[PDB]
């Protein structure tokens, strides 16, 4: 049984807030 | 349409200047 | 006639500005290659 | 100690700068800000739940402008991109 796990798995790399920017 | 020890001197014409 | 089609002229340069960013290509890279000069110049802080 | 040139040391990083209250919205769990540039930009104190921005205390460029020697030797001084508070 085998599924599309399509966008997920994101977490954040570190503890360091960032705003508005591509990192 | 237009967008450390690192410092940015102004330009000595200003944009007032520049437009006269 | 003539003041007429340079008038109607001078109306194009407006929408064609305001259209397309573009049209400001070069002076947007004289700002661009100088921001990327800067942060290359800025990040190189972080390289052991 | 607020609005001052001081020497910080939060938890793991230093610098000098003047430390004011933010209006930005870290999350629970986030510690530091940074700058698009890779710069700290603001810091949640350890102590209160507090996010202050820091700004590099000021500096700048010192010109003198003289007439020349041959002339006289009273001078005037431009301090660069301060204000007439600093100095
Ligand atoms: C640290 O201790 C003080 C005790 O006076 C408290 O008010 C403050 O909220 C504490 N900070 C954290 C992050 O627990
Ligand atoms: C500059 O100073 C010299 C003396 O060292 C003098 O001979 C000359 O006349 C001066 N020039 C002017 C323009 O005053
Ligand atoms: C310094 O000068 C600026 C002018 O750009 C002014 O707006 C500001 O209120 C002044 N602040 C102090 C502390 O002198």
């Amino acid at each position: 049984a085998y599924t599309n796990s399509f966008t997920r798995g994101v977490y954040y790399p570190d503890k360091v807030f960032r705003s508005s920017v591509l990192h | 349409k237009v967008t450390n020890g690192l410092t940015v001197l102004p330009p000595l014409l200003t944009d007032e200047m520049i437009a006269q | 006639l003539i003041a007429n089609q340079f008038n109607s002229a001078i109306g194009k340069i407006q929408d064609s500005l305001s259209s397309t960013a573009s049209a400001l290509g070069k002076l947007q890279d004289v700002v661009n290659q100088n921001a990327q000069a800067l942060n290359t110049l800025v990040k190189q802080l972080s390289s052991n | 100690v607020k609005n001052k040139c001081v020497n910080f040391n939060f938890n793991g990083l230093t610098g000098t700068g003047v430390l004011t209250e933010s209006n930005k919205k870290f999350l629970p769990f986030q510690q530091f800000g940074r700058d698009i540039a890779d710069t700290t930009d603001a810091v949640r104190d350890p102590q209160t739940l507090e996010i202050l921005d820091i700004t590099p205390c000021s500096f700048g460029g010192v010109s003198v402008i003289t007439p020349g020697t041959n002339t006289s030797n009273e001078v005037a001084v431009l301090y660069q991109d301060v204000n007439c508070t600093e100095v």
